[PDB]
């Protein structure tokens, strides 16, 4: 074969590009950080209408001031999520204390680039880290695993992330409220999604300071894709 | 902790256990149950250092109940007991023995016959018509030698236990708050809910 | 083929092509010399200038072992300091235990089996340089090379790198009319000027020179590296030369 | 046909390998020659110094292994000392443990052993020598034993070893058919040494200098190499024919 | 490095095979063919050797057929070396059921830790397989008389009559056509030698290249007796049902 | 070629081509600039954002009060060299009560990639870093390379277009070594330095870091408005 | 028998006010009847406006302020230069402390 | 990084074949003949000793092995397997047998360990199997005489007599019309001797030829008496002279 | 230790070790698992390509992980014994420390972990099984249907079909099984079960395998006698 620790001829690690083509075949994931909280939005994607829909758990909470999304062979993320949550349970225990939003990507992406002939090769998925914290406040982070994490305002990852990720390019000011931003991330999941954008085939979730990481559930959803078509028909 | 007791009757095994659990100068506790059912016709008492004795008992029950998914098939109370015995024995050479003794009552489905097992600590195992460990024996064995026969009823083995408990109450330094008293027959486990 | 994709495995030949393919990393290397003398033994190395952005005197390539050896190599620099810190550790154990300094000979074959043990695995790489290394032991001065084989011999003296053939020729002048020996302070001399003589291959861009010398009278036994002065005296003797 | 790269066996039952090491022992281009006496056995070796910028004492291929037992190599020299460093660890080793001297054969032995290995095992390469050991035994007399790359080992009356090695073998063959003993029928190793080196310019069809040979020389109780001038010495008595 | 020479021993084929497990089945189709049946009353084993010399020692030899406990015996088809192996594992794994439990271990318990340790060859350590198929003959106290095969790739099956090694699709049509429930162990005997004769590739069945063990019921009641057939028997059970 | 599949393996011409390899994701890296006076040790890195929403990837990396570095190429691979260096900082001050010499920075720098070279399973480092350090020496900059290649400069760039920089600060030479007593005139040259390996976008507020060590200066990093002062 | 401990003496006070706190101690140094020093400081310094004092046995005390002056530098390296406050500070030197639970730490320490 | 070879370097090929036991079993086949015979009252294991070099003395090199004081064993193949093994069977003789039961191993016990280590070098990592064939003749208490061959898969089957190397062809048809199961350890030395003959091309004498019995026990070469129960040997190496002896008869 | 990274990435971004692990379950035996109202039911697809078999002793298709879960499989028999024990050790494991049994989705969550496990560790193959969990939760009346597959996802599902021709089978189920109106009765379920595989079993014999999960550790499998019954009825509900 090759060393599975090998540089192209380019200098970029074959196996960590190879899993770059993985990530993009997976379900679409978008986040939107605003002053008033971080948005964290999935296309589920259920493979059949017999499998029940809420199981698709591709939003999962680290800490109370920590949530992430993902997007690619979503197996590979339970052991990211483990050790995230492990991390941020185990900094309070130390220094009792939240640990900062940037800090807990860093540790998430350590693992990422220890492979080879420590697992046998990179991960096959790309996380999107969202959470506040008193220093730097809210955060969007996306952690791929080639090791290295850019900070985003706005971002979007999985197979509709292209074309997702130059409107949100368009869309994204500093002024953003938290609703707009709700509304912008089901706008722009409707746009990229194979099958029609309803409450359960597409799931919402937000940061505030205050009420910490939730999971909307399927009505208050439902609710503001109504708000979203009712908006669109104006204009 | 303090006493426990066996006895094999024509077709029963009943074991009585005391109920208190002491912390030095206070009896901390007067409804502790001393037993843990290894499977359907398989029951173990226990007494022993604190810990020990249900961090022991706990196991077994495990690595019994595994056994019995694994095959979809309960153990004879014989390869229960010499399985018990193989982990006192193995733990009595161990950086820290296991500090239990145990009772195993068990009914022999497939012989339809009870068998009470005592092994100490050291992985000592007997087949035993009647059975106790610790200080229980010197007190209760005097009269199991006189009044046992090996085809009493369930009821005349209660009623041979009550005298054994009686003599204990009497003569015992240590006020051990009665015992919890278990039948192990051919319907399984249940509980006499007093005493 | 086939034969040279792998490390340790022998050609129809009878030979281990990575081994050879190590010594074209050497022969692509700046020139390194030494010249056994008198009491001692000189090294001196051809030191590229990339740019007038080097900080010239503070790129040192010359490395000691233990208090009386001096290391020079060509080739990969990295793989050279890899072999110098094995050959401390050697020192120093062989130091620990026998109280003794390590004789060279005995050194010598320390590093020698060390980098013969790179070409015994496909698991590793031959080292990618020759090394010219010696010192004044209780048997007088040894100089010895070095090559990724693992093949090593002692010298009158020796020379490796791109200048090496110059080098060489020029050596084997000096053995022939200094039969009888060569002074601590003249081999300075000698190794300057060689170093310029052998710089005619490197004529691309110019050099700093580098020499140390250990020898018994002047350095009292001891490894130091000939600065300020001495050096630009051996400096000048080579400008002259190369007239 | 990776079956030529590691100690696997070839269609035909051959490690190729093994077979490719046997061809570096000739790299050097150097031929030995061993003989014995009534007390002593004797081994010559050519010295070839190519380069003048080389220190002709540090060149050497015959090896002090213990007070007792001596070592010449045929093959290159990185793969010869990492031979000779074994063995002499080897013999020491086994002094400590059972309370007397390595005999030659027994390191033969040992070694050969170690050879095989390589020969099974597939990360180890074999090494690119032929190893003839020689002594004065003290159970057995004068001693040669010789190992090669495929762990085979063998006690010799005499032996040769190198390119030109076929000719100083029937050499040998012819005086041993003809003398019609075990040994050089001699009194001092000084005389057994004029034999060999003879012996060795006949089949050569070469004439050698004081720094054309390499002579090792086992006694009882000491094996040790001639310099230049004990050979010089050995060379000029040769004249006397 | 040294991945070059690797063959992978624990992949899939693009069809979801493994690849050294249907080479190792290939291997073992070559190999002598032993026959299990199992009676009302007991269990036959039957064994043909690998085509036998006149001058290969007949009496004190047993290349097919190995005990495992009293109650156990295995036929061997493939490598008898890679065969006794597996067999040593099994006879300590006998043991320690016995010394830890105080009771003979139950055939099946035995049998699945062989087909795991099979198993495990083939999804790790990038080792080769073991080219061995058994057929396990024994008996317990719960289920009885049981007949099993096991294979390179770890799987594991109960059978009233089975083969493996040589000419196994010919054979299991042959048991397949004669056997029935209610049939007797000299009966199964009598089928097992009638089904090598056919399914043999010389043309004499002679007793010197027949390995023979029968489990049965006859004993002091109760018990089971274990016999590996001495070759004077196997020439004697020959000449009662008139092969030779 | 066939020599490429790994580091352990030798081109017929004598070359390590992953380690080649290595080097080149440093030329695909965003440039940084170092140079140093007699007084105080500057490093100007240009940052690289994803897109137009995306944070600028942090360049520069303090290793102790005395020392720090910025890198071109694999972040992963500096943050482990990086924190390998704070390491032996740390060991330095706490066993011998000794602020580590920037020379032996380089040295621990040099024989930790070269492991990475010669052994089977590895792979080079992919990054290159310029480590500057106010020391018992004074004022130093180093250029490390993943082949182990260490070298003390008065000033460098590494990155893409980084040619650009070497050349001015290379005419510049004699301007800049002797900004002594001035902090802000040897940074002012940085950036003056790293303008000439831009084209079409120039230095904005975020986009541009500056880390400057000295003889009174703690190392310290300059990022958002702390550096619209030199743009 | 080797005793690894011994006691230094010395005494600590820390008093908190309302918006100031102090840390005192004397600076005597002894072992059993002698004097070591009279100015040996046992009050430190640990940035982020943190001061420590680790009384009792003074090679435990001295280990320990270094291994927290450590753990001072290693936050701000790994959480981006934050400034550790007093109560997270507290709970380190617990898991220090903790750490030689059953090899301790002869020292009475007060932040 | 020393052993990556931690994987089989024997693999089944698609025809089912295991390429390296096949090769092993080809370097046997050009190996020297070597055969054994069993007679009622002892058994013979005899080879050819074929000299490298005339140079070369041969007694040194010695290709039939005591491995117990009642085995012995004989080869064809590639040597330096074989001397390694006879090194490892013997230790495991002890280790595994007489350092617990206070008695050697019986035949077929001590071949069981031969084979089994040759069966590891068949499916271990980074290892070729053994390129050799032995004969191992012995005799134990309980079961008698006896004569086994280990091949490289580490198979053993028991023979009345056989020969491998490069005329076992030959010779196992020579050994068929001559064996009985009536022969006097005298008579099968005889045979062992003639079917040699067949298969060795140059001088055929005491020098050239190495041969051992599997006999009755030689209180003389015990090394000393006063254990009844301890009579010695049944292995004995026939000497240069003591073949000579019977190349007269011949 | 055999190091080898066995499981990779290609560059179409594919593991194809995972995928052929896949291909080895597509071949498996067809398995199916259908929600009723207050029961599971779990069918399985018996090749005869072999009779001559003895049915009391041939490891049954259906095993009980603890008293109250039960685990099917699709794909190699070998390499499913391996999750089955680790989930059944796990179980009790789960009892000792927890005091409560496992529910179905942390046992599932639990087996789906180890098959990850299995795709990204050197020297090992993946696991060339997907397995259906069903039961129900302790003290929970609610019934569990769960799947896993050789990557490590798994999901719940309403009703599922895994291995040969199960696109077949969850083509019948997707038009046969209403959400709105699960099976109400237990009869009803386990008819839907049967008739699902009747699209690829060949004959009613001894073909078909049914195990039905009640709540609070109620299980018991039919035998052929009670399966017979749903064949026999089905076949004469064809008359139109």
């Amino acid at each position: 074969d090759r060393g599975v620790s090998t540089f192209s001829p380019e200098g970029r690690l074959f196996q960590v590009e190879y899993s770059l083509e993985a990530i993009k075949l997976g379900s679409t994931a978008i986040g939107i950080a605003t002053k008033e909280g971080v948005v964290l939005g999935v296309e589920k994607r259920a493979t059949s209408p017999l499998l029940e829909s809420d199981s698709i758990e591709k939003i999962v909470e680290i800490d109370r001031h920590i949530g992430c999304a993902m997007s690619g062979l979503t197996a590979d993320a339970r052991s990211m999520i483990e050790h995230a949550r492990t991390a941020a349970v185990t900094h309070n225990l130390y220094y009792d204390e939240d640990i900062n939003v940037e800090s807990l990507t860093q540790s998430v992406c350590d693992l990422a680039l220890r492979f080879g002939e420590l697992m046998s090769r990179p991960f096959g998925v790309a996380l999107l880290i969202a959470g506040h914290d008193a220093d730097d406040g809210y955060q969007l982070f996306h952690a791929e695993p080639s090791g290295t994490f850019y900070r985003y305002n706005a971002k979007a990852i999985g197979s509709g992330s292209e074309g997702a990720q130059a409107e949100l390019l368009n869309e994204w000011h500093s002024s953003l409220t938290l609703k707009e931003a709700e509304l912008l991330v089901l706008k722009i999941l409707k746009q990229v999604m194979e099958e029609k954008l309803d409450e359960n085939n597409a799931q919402l979730s937000c940061i505030t300071k205050q009420d910490g990481f939730k999971i909307y559930d399927n009505e208050k959803t439902a609710e503001l894709i109504k708000e979203l078509k009712e908006k669109e028909a104006a204009e | 902790m303090d006493i426990i007791l066996g006895i094999r009757v024509q077709d029963s095994v009943i074991l009585a256990s005391s109920k208190a659990v002491t912390r030095g100068i206070s009896v901390l506790k007067d409804s502790d149950d001393k037993t843990r059912q290894l499977s359907p016709h398989t029951l173990m008492s226990f007494a022993g250092e604190a810990g020990d004795t249900v961090q022991f008992a706990e196991y077994i029950q495990a690595n019994i109940q595994l056994y019995s998914i694994r095959e979809d098939y309960e153990l004879s109370p014989q390869a229960v007991s010499s399985f018990v015995r193989q982990e006192l024995a193995k733990s009595i050479r161990s950086r820290r023995p296991y500090q239990v003794n145990v009772l195993i009552g068990g009914y022999d489905k497939k012989k339809n016959k009870p068998e009470l097992y005592q092994i100490d600590y050291l992985g000592t195992k007997v087949e035993l018509p009647y059975g106790a460990h610790g200080y229980s024996g010197f007190y209760t064995f005097s009269l199991l030698d006189h009044h046992y026969r090996p085809d009493m009823t369930t009821e005349e083995g209660l009623d041979l236990l009550k005298l054994c408990v009686q003599e204990l109450e009497k003569r015992m330094p240590m006020d051990f708050k009665g015992v919890i008293v278990k039948i192990v027959d051919k319907d399984g486990i249940r509980q006499v809910d007093d005493f | 083929t086939g034969y040279d994709l792998s490390n340790s495995v022998f050609s129809p030949d009878g030979r281990n092509f990575q081994v050879e393919y190590a010594v074209k990393a050497v022969e692509n290397g700046t020139t390194s010399i030494g010249i056994k003398c008198n009491d001692g033994v000189v090294f001196a190395v051809e030191k590229l200038i990339t740019s007038k952005l080097l900080v010239p005197q503070k790129n040192v390539k010359i490395q000691v072992v233990d208090r009386h050896i001096g290391c020079v190599y060509s080739g990969l620099i990295p793989d050279g300091r890899h072999l110098v810190n094995r050959g401390r550790e050697e020192a120093a154990s062989f130091k620990k235990l026998y109280k003794t300094p390590i004789p060279i000979p005995a050194f010598a074959d320390r590093l020698g089996q060390y980098v013969q043990a790179h070409t015994l695995y496909n698991s590793v790489r031959p080292f990618g340089v020759s090394t010219i290394f010696g010192g004044v032991d209780k048997n007088g001065a040894h100089l010895y090379m070095l090559e990724p084989s693992g093949s090593y011999w002692g010298y009158k003296g020796a020379a490796t790198g791109k200048g090496r053939q110059s080098a060489k020729a020029e050596l084997e002048k000096l053995v022939d009319h200094h039969p009888e020996g060569l002074s601590a302070r003249e081999a300075v001399k000698q190794a300057a000027k060689i170093i310029y003589l052998a710089h005619e291959d490197n004529k691309e861009k110019d050099f700093e020179l580098e020499i140390s010398w250990c020898s018994l009278s002047e350095t009292n036994g001891l490894h130091k590296f000939v600065k300020g002065d001495l050096l630009q005296e051996a400096i000048d003797f080579a400008q002259k030369e190369i007239n | 046909g990776y079956d030529r790269h590691i100690t696997i066996f070839s269609p035909e039952g051959r490690l190729y390998q093994v077979e490719y090491a046997f061809k570096a022992t000739n790299q050097t281009n150097i031929n030995s020659l061993a003989v014995r006496g009534k007390d002593c056995t004797v081994v010559i070796s050519q010295k070839k110094v190519p380069d003048k910028l080389l220190d002709p004492t540090t060149v050497s291929y015959i090896f002090c292994i213990s007070r007792t037992i001596g070592m010449v190599v045929n093959g290159p020299i990185p793969d010869a000392r990492n031979a000779a460093l074994r063995a002499k660890a080897e013999a020491a080793e086994f002094r400590y443990k059972y309370g007397y001297d390595m005999p030659c054969d027994v390191l033969a032995k040992r070694m050969a052993n170690l050879s095989q290995i390589y020969t099974q095992r597939a990360y180890m390469r074999p090494l690119g020598v032929i190893l003839t050991f020689v002594s004065v035994d003290e159970e057995l007399g004068p001693s040669i034993y010789k190992t090669d790359p495929a762990g085979y080992y063998v006690g010799y009356k005499a032996t040769a070893t190198g390119p030109k090695q076929q000719e100083i073998t029937t050499n040998l063959e012819n005086h041993f058919k003809k003398s019609k003993i075990d040994h050089i029928n001699e009194e001092s190793w000084e005389k057994v040494v004029e034999f060999a080196i003879t012996h060795m310019i006949d089949a050569l069809g070469t004439e050698f200098s004081k720094n054309d040979l390499e002579v090792g020389v086992a006694t009882k109780d000491k094996f040790f190499t001639l310099s230049a001038e004990n050979i010089e010495e050995r060379l000029v008595a040769i004249a006397e024919q | 490095g040294s991945r070059r020479y690797d063959s992978r021993t624990t992949i899939f084929s693009p069809e979801g095979r493994l690849y050294q497990v249907e080479y190792a089945l290939e291997s073992i189709s070559h190999a002598g063919t032993a026959i299990g049946i199992m009676a009302s009353d007991g269990i036959v084993l039957a064994a043909e050797r690998k085509v036998t010399s006149t001058l290969l020692e007949q009496d004190t030899s047993t290349e097919k057929l190995y005990k495992l406990n009293d109650k156990i015996a295995v036929a061997v088809a493939g490598l008898t070396a890679d065969a006794e192996i597996l067999i040593n594992t099994a006879r300590i794994h006998a043991q320690n059921y016995l010394k830890t439990y105080n009771e003979d271990i139950p055939v099946e318990i035995l049998v699945r830790r062989l087909s795991d340790i099979k198993q495990g060859y083939t999804q790790h350590g990038g080792l080769r397989p073991f080219g061995v198929s058994f057929i396990y003959a024994g008996y317990d106290d719960r289920y009885g008389y049981q007949l099993y095969t096991s294979n390179p790739s770890g799987n594991y099956t109960g059978w009233k009559a089975i083969s493996v090694g040589a000419n196994t699709s010919a054979a299991q049509t042959l048991l397949q056509m004669d056997y029935k429930d209610d049939m007797k162990v000299d009966d199964a005997i009598e089928l097992a030698l009638k089904t090598l004769s056919k399914t043999t590739d010389s043309s004499a069945l002679t007793y010197d290249r027949l390995e023979f063990a029968t489990i049965r019921k006859g004993a002091n009641d109760g018990e089971v007796y274990q016999k590996i057939f001495k070759p004077q028997e196997i020439k004697d059970i020959l000449v009662k049902t008139g092969i030779t | 070629n066939n020599y490429d599949g790994d580091t352990v393996t030798f081109s017929p011409t004598g070359r390590l081509f992953q380690v080649e390899y290595a080097l080149e994701a440093i030329k695909q890296g965003s440039v940084t600039v170092g140079l140093r006076s007699n007084t105080h040790a500057v490093l100007v890195a240009l940052k690289r954002n994803a897109d137009e929403l995306s944070s600028y990837q942090k360049k520069i990396i303090k290793c102790d009060e005395h020392m720090g570095l910025s890198l071109a190429g694999l972040a992963p691979d500096a943050r482990v060299l990086s924190n390998y260096l704070r390491q032996q900082c740390n060991y330095s001050s706490l066993v011998f009560n000794r602020k580590l010499a920037v020379e032996r920075a380089g040295h621990l720098l040099c024989d930790k990639a070269q492991k990475n070279t010669q052994s089977y399973g590895g792979r080079p480092y992919g990054v290159g870093l310029l480590i500057i350090g106010y020391d018992k020496s004074g004022a130093h900059l180093l250029e490390f390379q993943p082949s182990g290649n260490v070298t003390e400069l008065y000033g460098t760039a590494i990155g893409a277009r980084s040619q650009g920089a070497k050349t001015y600060l290379e005419r510049t030479l004699d301007t800049f070594i002797k900004i002594d007593g001035n902090p802000d005139e040897l940074i002012k040259a940085g950036v003056e330095a790293i303008s000439q390996s831009l084209r079409d976008e120039s230095l904005t507020v975020d986009n541009l870091s500056i880390a400057i060590v000295g003889k009174d200066t703690p190392f310290t990093i300059y990022d958002g408005e702390a550096v619209a002062k030199y743009i | 028998q080797f005793n690894p401990y011994g006691d230094n003496g010395g005494t600590i006070l820390g008093i908190a006010g309302e918006d100031f706190a102090v840390l005192a101690g004397d600076t005597r140094n002894i072992t059993d009847y002698s004097i070591n020093s009279r100015y040996e400081p046992k009050v430190f310094d640990c940035g982020d406006n943190i001061v420590m004092s680790a009384n009792g046995f003074a090679a435990d005390g001295d280990a320990l302020v270094k291994r927290f002056k450590n753990s001072v530098k290693w936050y701000h390296f790994d959480h981006n230069d934050k400034k550790l406050s007093i109560n997270s500070a507290a709970r380190n030197i617990q898991h220090l402390l903790y750490g030689k639970r059953f090899f301790p730490y002869y020292v009475h320490t007060i932040i | 990084m020393t052993d990556r070879y931690s994987f089989s370097l024997t693999t089944f090929s698609p025809s089912g074949k295991l390429g390296q036991i096949d090769y092993a079993l080809t370097a046997v086949k050009q190996g020297v003949t070597s055969l054994g015979i069993k007679a009622t009252n002892g058994v013979v294991i005899a080879t050819e000793k074929k000299s490298s070099s005339p140079l070369a003395m041969s007694e040194t090199l010695s290709k039939v092995s005591l491995l117990t004081p009642d085995i012995g064993a004989v080869y064809s193949g590639m040597g330096p397997d074989y001397r390694v093994l006879v090194d490892k069977s013997r230790k495991v003789a002890h280790t595994s047998y007489k350092r617990i039961y206070g008695e050697y191993p019986p035949t077929k016990l001590l071949v069981s360990e031969v084979a089994k280590i040759m069966q590891e070098a068949t499916q271990s990592g980074g290892v070729r199997p053994f390129g050799v064939s032995l004969l191992i003749a012995g005799h134990d208490e309980f079961n008698g005489f006896s004569l086994y061959q280990v091949d490289p898969s580490g198979s053993y089957f028991p023979w009345k007599a056989t020969a491998i190397g490069k005329g076992s062809v030959a010779a196992k048809t020579f050994l068929e019309k001559r064996w009985n199961d009536e022969l006097e350890l005298e008579d099968a030395i005889h045979i062992a001797l003639l079917t040699l003959k067949e298969s060795v091309e140059g001088e055929f004498n005491g020098d050239t030829i190495e041969l051992a019995i599997i006999g009755d026990e030689n209180p003389d070469l015990l090394g000393y008496t006063g254990i009844p129960t301890d009579k010695g040997p049944r292995f004995r190496k026939l000497t240069s002279q003591e073949i000579n002896d019977r190349l007269e008869a011949l | 230790g055999y190091d080898r990274a066995l499981s990779i990435f290609s560059p179409d971004g594919h593991i194809f070790q995972v995928e052929y692990a896949l291909e080895a379950v597509k071949r498996g035996t067809c398995a199916v698992g259908v929600k009723g109202k207050n029961c599971v039911v779990l069918g399985c697809e018996r090749r005869s390509t072999l009779k001559l078999q003895d049915t009391r002793i041939t490891p049954s298709k259906v095993s009980k992980i603890d008293s109250h879960v039960v685990l099917s499989f699709s794909g190699l028999n070998a390499d499913s014994r391996i999750l089955i024990e680790k989930a059944r050790v796990e179980a009790q494991s789960h009892r000792l420390t927890l005091e409560d049994p496992v529910t179905v989705e942390y046992l599932t969550r639990y087996v789906a972990g180890v098959q990850q496990r299995y795709t990204q560790s050197g020297g090992v193959r993946p696991f060339g099984v997907s397995t259906l969990i069903a039961g129900f939760d302790p003290r929970d009346d609610e019934p569990k249907l769960y799947q896993t597959e050789p990557s490590g996802i798994y999901s719940s599902w309403s009703a599922q079909t895994i291995g040969r021709n199960s696109k077949t089978v969850r083509e019948f189920l997707e038009k046969n099984y209403d959400r709105k109106e699960p099976p109400a009765t237990v009869e009803e379920c386990v008819k839907l079960t049967v008739r699902s595989l009747l699209e690829v079993v060949q004959t009613g014999a001894k073909n078909i395998e049914i195990t039905v999960v009640k709540p609070d550790s109620d299980i018991v499998a039919l035998s052929s006698e009670e399966i017979n019954q749903y064949v026999t009825q089905i076949e004469q509900e064809k008359q139109e």
